[PDB]
């Protein structure tokens, strides 16, 4: 019953685009005290075949150290595993896939430490969902391949006022610079969101008029290289809440502006896990 | 059947697949003769399922050849490129080939 401002709880999205790897598949923010199991299922087709081997399926058990994995195939549950998910009750939950055709990376205890493997043709997954009671922050699911680097946009707003957008970026196990930049349309640097784990940092540095300010830097972030991240900018009734790994990294203070600091540049090898609507 | 043309204008050689996937990716029978497997004599060419594979100024293709047009609308045609003519559709699936034998011949 803490800081929701998104959804009232439980909170479910469907899918933005139709699967191409190079996404991050969310479950970031608070828990709940009923999470016993959740039903996240991405599943199969071959062109519109809708049977065959399938991806994914994704639980967590909140209590000792996993995430599932799971399958369908032809019609039937697979092979569903009894363990269980590190975070106590009352914390955080963070699953933060990097996305291939071969790895999707699996994160417990705020760290993503195993990849979890496609099989399958390329376009071929259609299906989303959760079960359980759950205490939501954010859902997102959705990105593609981009070519490195490239040029693009981030949709709305980076920090979305009143409410919570989290902005997914790729530190790449063979890239080169890992960046989804929070700036204007314009092209400046206003905040240059950077989840660079080459440098193994968040950084964020803001230029008004030739002055750079605080240089806000140093907040929970004990993730790994290889991941798809989820890096959560609140802005709640109270404050404006910048979240890492489900506790607060920083404050965002007025340097430049919010509403809409949304601007993407692509530069060095990051193949991007995330532009994400609201 | 056996279509005529000229030199630069339209040719036609009538065979259509399904476009299947981009994890599902099957060749044709292009070339000349009877493809049993794979050799209608003297090759020229593959397409694919989601694509359009491989086709030339020389090997032409006016339709919608992205979705499995892979009658070559030959352009710019000599006749060392006419005689009997490699087409044959590889339905996903086994045994379900259809061999066509036909002559598309231009000046």
């Amino acid at each position: 019953m803490a800081t929701e401002t998104n959804y009232p709880v439980p909170y479910r999205s469907k899918l933005t685009e139709p699967f191409e790897p190079g996404q991050t598949l969310i479950i970031k923010g608070k828990t709940a005290e009923d999470s016993v199991r959740f039903t996240i299922n991405l599943h199969n087709t071959s062109a519109d075949f809708s049977g065959n081997d399938v991806p994914l399926h994704i639980s967590v058990r909140f209590d000792e150290g996993k995430i599932v994995f799971n399958t369908f195939s032809k019609g039937e549950w697979g092979k569903e595993e009894r363990k269980s998910n590190p975070y106590k009750k009352g914390d955080d939950i963070d699953i933060r896939i990097r996305a291939h055709d071969s790895k999707f990376s699996i994160s417990v205890d705020q760290k993503e430490v195993k990849e979890y493997e496609h099989r399958v043709p390329l376009s071929s997954v259609t299906h989303f969902s959760v079960d359980g009671d759950i205490l939501i922050t954010y859902i997102h699911w959705g990105g593609k391949y981009y070519p490195v680097p490239y040029e693009s946009g981030l949709a709305g707003d980076g920090l979305a006022p009143g409410k919570s957008l989290l902005i997914f970026a790729t530190p790449e196990k063979k890239g080169k610079r890992f960046h989804i930049n929070l700036l204007k349309k314009n092209g400046d640097i206003a905040l240059h969101f950077n989840p660079r784990f080459d440098e193994k940092a968040i950084v964020r540095n803001s230029l008004i008029s030739g002055e750079w300010g605080n240089e806000e830097r140093e907040g929970k972030n004990p993730l790994e290289k290889g991941i798809g991240c989820d890096l959560e900018f609140r802005n709640e009734e109270y404050a404006f809440q910048i979240y890492v790994d489900g506790e607060r990294f920083a404050t965002y203070a007025h340097r430049l502006d919010p509403h809409d600091i949304n601007g993407l540049q692509i530069g060095g090898d990051v193949e991007v896990t995330g532009i994400q609507m609201v | 059947v056996e279509y005529r043309a000229e030199v630069g204008q339209n040719a036609y050689l009538p065979c259509f697949y399904t476009p299947a996937a981009p994890g599902n990716l099957v060749p044709v029978c292009w070339g000349k003769g009877a493809c049993p497997v794979f050799e209608c004599g003297n090759v020229v060419l593959r397409t694919d399922e989601r694509d359009v594979n491989y086709w030339t100024s020389r090997y032409w293709l006016n339709g919608d050849f992205r979705k499995g047009d892979v009658s070559l609308t030959i352009e710019n045609v000599t006749l060392a490129d006419s005689g009997i003519y490699c087409c044959r559709i590889q339905i996903p699936g086994i045994m379900n080939d259809e061999k066509f034998n036909l002559k598309l011949v231009i000046k």
